């Protein structure tokens, strides 16, 4: 209807939609994934602190949430009533960029450094302390994507 | 290439006739076929003392087949004969007869009727554009399929 | 030309007619070599039982057949003026054919060497591999059918 | 009276037959092939060499042809004879 | 009026899903193809002891 | 580079900015736009087909998470039979995003309808088509990944159940983590779908 | 990520974990210590997985020996099972493990050349692993010379051959044992090199680790012992050496060019992980003991032959520590029931 | 041509009547290649395994019934003057089933050869490999009920 | 021109000739050089097999000429006036020609190997190798069938 | 409306922002990991070192900052109706940082993962070590300063 | 210009011949230099047979004269107003010749690397090796003869 | 605009930017890397050359910040109304530079390594670890030597 | 001998550089163009494969020799064989450049 307002604007407003949710999603999997081996290894030699190590996949589950709150922030946020302006596409589509691929590679670090800091803390209960330390630093990766994916979202509502 | 079994037919004068026929039409220069028949003279004359002599490492199969290779060429010789061929040369030994206008200009496709060709060979009208070649490759292409 | 009847509707008519017979014959010989291999592995241990094994071979084979016959069924209705219908369902028609024999025939290949070379230890494995040899082939009996009323309504719903 | 191998030979033997009859009709085609091959290649190195020479100058054009001339023998002799006859 | 229908093709909604149907059927190609076979199970090797 | 795949993928790469370039360099650039692309398709294009898309791409997760799950479930059943009926939850995990799944398809039908011999290519049903083709690939590709982790930790469960029986149930918290991903997939999808009203 | 790993060996998995969650720890090996008659061992065994398949099978001849016989006789049985359901590649990975064998049993074979010690015997007391029944040696010329080409063609060894065409005429002590130290040396090399291109990731970091311990400890035997009770020149030492210790490259050449016991005490202290000439009481001992908290560590993923490779040491171990105690059992010189390492 | 029928609708609908037994053949072939080995190496050593536990390789058609049924009964309700609407939908369905067929027969013949492998030195549990495997032999039942449901929808508008 | 008979018809001509006989000579070489490693292997220890393993390197000869026997019937049906629609009948042709030897010669060099590997061992086996041989030759003339049947009958009909 | 101002040039304000943190992020992931994983190793051995060798985490930290710092610095000034020579310093800018942070990781990481084991037998290494680090990321701000400088350049001149 | 030569025709059968020449070229260098690294390593156990072990490497030269005839063939027909039929012809020929010589040349080294090591313990299996290798230059000449055969019709006119 | 000005021009001097600095970033942390790894593994045995084997990461400094100062002698030239050449000038110097720091900077990291290593058997090996590593440096030297001359020669007639 | 003989390729590869360089203009006919694209390439990579084919022969040969003292003469007629495999693109692009200079339109 507009000339800055064409036809096809749902468009670059639903990338954002889906792929703000389908990377965190698959960050959690392959964070859960891996956490799973990294606590079933030592059961069978301290069949104890598997409850205290369940602090890896509560992170990871972190992931799962950033993605669903960024993703239906702009859900409903557009109507077929109304054409938005194309840059309000280009806006969706640069929120689910930034918050798919922040939230992967905090998924990705916590996974395998979690896996190793499990795998063998089986051995002294001093090393809890760093293992938690360096994964608070790494979830601070997905809080910094979720971040800026709201202030570029409040930017253009 | 193997022994035949007893009262079995040898391939004797097939040796000694068509390989080197089939050499000879592989190619028929002139030049070539005389140059190399001039080495095979050449030894077949000093053999006098090579037959005693020792036999170098790259002469003894070449010393063997001494006689192989003046039949070779004087066959070469012959085949390439009927090619009128010398270095991709001609004299026009004889005549065939061809028809052009007083005056043409190149570029311009010429036809020459036929009032018979050369009674030995191929007259030396087919030295004359790819119309010459490709009546040639058709002309050879049968025979060859002929004879064997 | 018409908009029903373009000129480049005898290309998918041709392709379609000439892809069924592609990848069946590459599953059989897959198959075909894939199996003999086991008979020759078996043949100098048991050089007794050499003609009572060659059933999965044969069974590779009739895929080829399948797929030729449909071929040649589709061939034989070739011509210039084709409505763009007709050329459009005989690519599917030829494609289907080509795969299913080839999946047909890796099954085949890999099951009945495998079979072929465990029997050697127990005589009854061999009516034992039959039956699964022979729905292996079964499976790729399964495509011909489709291929069939698929050429048949090709023309059955001819309009233009 | 009958025995497997016998048939089975005379089988193959029947094949290779009528299929051996038609590959050496087809072979005989490499003689013609290698002959027009050394027609043009003689008929190349004629008219890159000749031409060549044909550089028309007495003073410096005479060294120039007998060296033309020396490698012409020694090409002629040498990989348009040797190579062609093996 | 209409795109360009030389360098590419005008009606080019047609072959577009076929890329995707083509990838589908060439990965179930590589999976296929890299099927075990177990030959060690048929095979052995006799010892007093293990056979 | 060190495989033919690679290269090719150089070669599209390298390919497409070439023709770019060329386009760009006769004076044009603008010749192609994704806006007349867009329009130029049927809405119903890709509406016709995600609704399949998601539901394959979902059942194909689910099919990933058996063929996990069995090979090892039996493989340390032969060790002792006390796991079968106190394992099989781990597969019904699995199925149970065949069901969500499902659910996608058998809503999204009603929304499909012939619409007048013009007007589709109004933005009133063509974002139906986009909002109801992504929703479903969003749906699928959760349901895959989610099935992925169910799977691979259902597989993991099974061998270690035999090291305690004391294990499993405190092991059981991680695969209900996993399907979590699956409910928040289906949550976004069918807020993504309500949208849209239908195709006019 | 080792999704794809489950599709050819998942069984091999559960089986291999399985028979680890077989294994018998320290509480069952004290209450075998206890037990003063063979036949009160042997019972006591009865009541443990490992056991109901050596006792009530003889006739209460129960030997150290016989003890050692029957005990490895099982984990060969089950080596052999799973080999009865590998896989292609497992099957390919197979053969590198009976390389280390099969060395032996020809270095065997090659030896019994002028004292014709049969096949079926050397069988009855060698390792079967290595045992391939294309092994005609006492049939034909046992020559190594001329057995030699035969060897090389009945299994593929060839390419272990470090120009051992040469000095391989003399059917004497010193051939004897440099066949088997360049044997041990191309073998281990060539596996470390295989592993380190084709094998899935999981077991790429785990397989070069294992096999660069075990290829240090194999290195310092023969430096160590090589002023014990004979003498060869600093070449030999560096050639016998294996080209890469995978854990030093460069104390290896302070071993080789070193003749004297203190010339080696710091080529091998200075890594600060093993103590340098000390901590020795039984070495082979210790070596296990060192070497099975790293095989421990390997039976924690899921995911790589690291479990199959770990767990046939483990039992070998289990074999170990029943010969230890038998040993002292039987002969009736309780000085052994301490010396036994159990971490599983 | 027009929106009630471009030239080109026919094209996709044989496509996709081809793609589900396409699907359902390789389908099907991957299951019982694989069980066929699973079996040979199994039974040669426990040579009466034919009549109780050879179900699966059975079952490996059964899903592949799909390709046929589906794929003839929507090329029951085919045509060339067919709206761009009706003109698409049968490729969904088409593709739909055929995928489901590959995906369920995958883990299918996985689980069929573990179970077999499983049941030889273990002659006890497979009543549990059973219905377990059944499991996964339902999922095409969806594809089933959506080519049906779409096949129905197409059958509403026939132009 | 007309546009039954454009201008780039007989590209399609031309290049089929060229691929009729390259995706034959390939399998015949891949096929010779396979069986050359095994003879050359094999000959050295039993001094007798020469004249007895000699089927499958004509075998190879015969798919040569298969190649050329239909590469050389297209030729003279080319030209600048003919249809489209001989362009394409001529390629399907020679693809079809072309992939089925390709399969002939991938299957023939394998199973000769596997035969000449036993046949050292089993001198009673110089037949039975030829058994596959040829009944792998069942598909070495359906696409050679093929093409004459399409060359010859759609070389007319230019309407 | 102007050939200065295209519909699309807000595209690349939007986009550059965005990938900014993209690349930061995964240098910053990858080197924590190899990190964290070094750490572990040498930590359970010569235990008690815990607040001594994990400066490099937060160093590797220091990029993530850089990285959420230039994206929020772009997302101030960037524009729906603007100019397009902007628009393309905005993602110039954007990519530059985002590479050099990506670079910066690969170095930070690996050079540390032989850094962390030798301290715990040679404390004479942990100064020499930091140095590495150190000298390896000023490249990180050798990045930062040409991506500022651009950025300023583009705050003028728009149509 | 006319639809019958457009402007770019020559280009097609200026690049055939080329092509042509480099294919077998190609071929021929790999097929000579496979087979005579075995040749060369080969004989210095029995260096007395260097000559009769020639052979191979001297066949295999063939391929690269036939290119070089079938490449001059092409180029004396060369022009720029020649017909379209005249500029794909060409090229057809070309790369049939080249590939049937890269085939050729396959074949060649690979049973000639076997060949030799056959020949290494008795003379006897000479006309063996050459019995199993003289089966390629078929192949190799079945292009040339093809390519020639295809060529001819290029010289009738562009009309 | 016009001809001589398009819109797009500042399209090349960006990306042209970008390139100057961030290739010479990949090179020098590849080289900080491979030098960093081997100097940190030798000096836990004896540290001796701390404070001597440091050139490693020096010569990488010194390349990075040429890329920088090319790039910023760039910067300064930028502008909306720049013709279209201004870009391509700007794009080939950055294309220059950056690729030349990243050979400079894998020289480096593949030398020292193995410098470090054979530095400590002979403590008088820095007399040639210096004089070999020159080369990187002069490398890096004719980088960025050339790069400036494309601003030389930027302005004289522009638009 | 084998360094000596592989170099000559280099000025295989010269002597046509040069020759197209003396025909080189702004005029001349896309035909020509099209010419001395070809005959590049044809005989650059044509040069290529003989420098591949040397390479791996030439070491098997050299090492031959340490225990053959009279090999020497069997490998170098080996070896003539991938230069006279050279020569072919060079004649070829000599004659293609001749022909591209007569038959012209503008």
């Amino acid at each position: 209807s507009n000339i800055y307002a064409p036809l096809y604007a749902p468009f670059f407003g639903f990338a954002g939609c889906a792929a703000a949710m389908v990377l965190s999603c698959l960050g959690a999997a392959i964070g859960t994934a891996k956490s799973g081996i990294g606590i079933a290894g030592i059961g069978t030699f301290k069949p104890e602190l598997i409850m205290k190590s369940l602090i890896p996949v509560v992170m990871s589950g972190i992931l799962a949430i950033y993605g669903l709150v960024v993703a239906v922030l702009i859900a409903g946020n557009l109507s077929p009533t109304e054409d938005y302006t194309l840059f309000n596409g280009f806006m969706h589509l640069s929120c689910g960029l930034c918050v798919g691929f922040a939230c992967l590679s905090s998924g990705y670090a916590i996974g395998m450094v979690g896996d190793v800091g499990v795998r063998k803390y089986m051995h002294q209960p001093r090393l809890f302390v760093g293992i938690v330390l360096i994964l608070i630093f790494s979830e601070v990766l997905g809080l910094y994507g979720m971040i800026v994916a709201l202030i570029l979202n409040t930017r253009g509502s | 290439y193997g022994i035949a079994q007893y009262r079995e037919i040898n391939a004797g004068l097939p040796t000694i006739v068509t390989f080197p026929f089939m050499f000879a039409i592989m190619f028929g220069d002139m030049g070539h076929g005389f140059l190399m028949t001039l080495a095979a003279l050449s030894l077949v004359l000093n053999e006098k003392k090579i037959n005693k002599m020792k036999r170098g490492e790259i002469f003894d199969m070449a010393f063997t087949g001494r006689y192989i290779i003046l039949l070779m060429g004087v066959f070469s010789m012959y085949t390439g004969f009927l090619y009128n061929d010398i270095f991709s040369k001609t004299m026009t030994i004889f005549k065939s007869g061809w028809k052009w206008p007083d005056h043409w200009k190149k570029g311009e496709s010429i036809t020459a009727t036929s009032v018979g060709t050369y009674p030995i060979g191929l007259d030396w009208a087919w030295h004359g554009t790819e119309n010459a070649l490709l009546f040639s490759n058709s002309y050879k292409m049968k025979l060859s399929i002929l004879m064997g | 030309m018409t908009e029903l009847c373009p000129v480049y509707a005898p290309f998918f008519g041709a392709i379609g007619c000439a892809s069924a017979i592609i990848f069946t014959s590459l599953g059989a010989a897959y198959g075909t070599a894939k199996s003999g291999v086991g008979i020759c592995a078996t043949c100098v241990l048991r050089p007794d039982l050499l003609f009572k094994n060659i059933v999965p071979v044969i069974m590779a084979g009739i895929i080829a057949i399948y797929g030729l016959v449909v071929s040649v069924l589709v061939c034989y209705s070739l011509g210039q003026k084709q409505a763009l219908y007709t050329g459009f369902i005989q690519l599917g028609a030829g494609l289907s054919v080509g795969l299913s024999g080839l999946a047909a025939g890796f099954a085949i290949g890999i099951v009945g060497d495998a079979g072929v070379r465990g029997s050697s230890q127990q005589p009854r494995l061999f009516v034992g591999m039959i039956l699964i040899l022979i729905f292996a082939e079964v499976l790729g009996l399964y495509g011909l059918i489709v291929a069939l009323l698929l050429n048949s309504r090709a023309t059955q719903d001819v309009v233009c | 009276e009958d025995f497997g191998d016998i048939m089975i030979h005379q089988v193959i033997h029947t094949i290779e037959f009528c299929l051996n009859c038609v590959s050496h009709t087809a072979s005989y085609l490499r003689l013609w092939a290698l002959s027009l091959a050394h027609a043009q290649l003689s008929s190349v190195l004629w008219t890159m060499t000749i031409q060549i020479a044909f550089g028309f100058r007495g003073f410096v054009g005479v060294f120039m042809t007998v060296a033309l001339f020396a490698m012409w023998f020694a090409l002629t002799c040498a990989v348009l004879v040797l190579m062609e006859g093996t | 009026d209409i795109l360009s229908s030389i360098w590419t093709e005008g009606l080019l909604m047609c072959l577009i899903v076929s890329a995707l149907l083509l990838f589908i059927l060439i990965v179930a190609l590589s999976w296929i193809s890299n099927l075990d076979i177990t030959y060690g199970a048929l095979e052995k090797s006799t010892n007093p002891i293990k056979k | 580079k060190f495989s033919f795949s690679h290269f090719l993928y150089y070669l599209v790469l390298i390919v497409v900015i070439v023709y770019g370039l060329y386009k760009l360099f006769t004076g044009h650039g603008s010749d192609i736009n994704f806006g007349k692309f867009l329009l130029r398709t049927s809405p119903y294009m890709w509406a016709n087909l995600g609704i399949a898309l998601c539901v394959g791409l979902s059942v194909v997760g689910a099919a990933w998470g058996i063929f996990i799950t069995g090979s090892s479930m039996i493989g340390a059943g032969v060790r002792a039979p006390r796991i079968t009926t106190k394992n099989l939850i781990s597969i019904i995990f699995c199925e149970v995003v065949a069901i969500y799944g499902l659910i996608i398809a058998i809503v999204f039908s009603s929304k499909l309808t012939v619409a007048t011999a013009e007007n589709m290519y109004s933005k009133s049903n063509l974002y139906t088509g986009y909002s109801l083709f992504w929703a479903g690939i969003t749906v699928g590709a959760s349901n895959l990944i989610c099935g992925i982790a169910v799977g691979i930790t259902g597989a993991t469960a099974a061998i270690s159940d035999a090291a305690d029986s004391a294990l499993f149930v405190k092991i059981l918290v991680i695969e209900i983590f996993g399907s979590i991903l699956g409910l928040l997939g289906l949550i976004v999808g069918l807020l993504m779908a309500g949208k849209a009203s239908e195709f006019q | 990520e080792g999704v794809y790993f489950n599709i050819d060996n998942g069984f091999i998995e559960g089986v291999v974990r399985g028979y680890r969650n077989g294994l018998l720890s320290n509480n069952q090996y004290i209450n075998l210590t206890q037990c003063d008659t063979l036949e009160d061992l042997k019972l006591q065994l009865s009541s443990t997985d490992y056991g109901n398949f050596l006792s009530s099978v003889s006739s209460e001849s129960l030997t150290t020996s016989l003890i050692q016989e029957y005990a490895s006789s099982k984990l060969y049985h089950e080596f052999n099972y799973i080999r009865d359901q590998s896989s292609g590649s497992t099957r390919k990975f197979m053969d590198y493990i009976t390389y280390g064998y099969m060395i032996d049993n020809v270095a065997l074979m090659i030896t019994g050349t002028i004292h014709d010690r049969d096949k079926g015997e050397i069988l009855q007391r060698c390792h079967p692993l290595g045992w391939f029944d294309t092994l005609p040696t006492l049939s034909v010329a046992t020559d190594l010379e001329s057995l030699y080409e035969t060897v090389l063609v009945d299994t593929p060894l060839a390419p272990y051959f470090k120009n051992c065409f040469d000095t391989a005429e003399e059917l004497d002590d010193m051939n004897i044992e440099i066949i088997r130290n360049k044997l041990y040396k191309a073998y281990l090399e060539d596996f470390y090199n295989f592993v380190t291109e084709e094998i899935p990731e999981p077991a790429k970091e785990c397989m070069q680790t294992l096999l660069g311990f075990e290829a240090d400890r194999r290195s310092i035997n023969i430096a160590l012992n090589s002023l014990q009770s004979s003498d060869i020149d600093p070449d030999l030492k560096s050639d016998l050496l294996p080209n890469i210790g995978k854990l030093y490259p460069l104390a290896t050449f302070h071993l080789a060019q070193a003749q004297d016991f203190e010339g080696v005490r710091a080529a091998l202290a200075n890594v600060y992980e093993y103590r340098g000439f000390l901590e020795t009481g039984n070495l082979e001992d210790h070596f296990y003991q060192l070497e099975m908290e790293l095989c421990r560590d390997a039976f924690t993923q899921q995911f790589a032959i690291s479990t199959v490779w770990a767990w046939m040491k483990s039992k070998e171990q289990e074999v170990r520590n029943i010969t230890w105690i038998a040993e002292c059992i039987a002969q009736n010189q309780r000085e052994r029931i301490n010396n036994y390492i159990s971490v599983y």
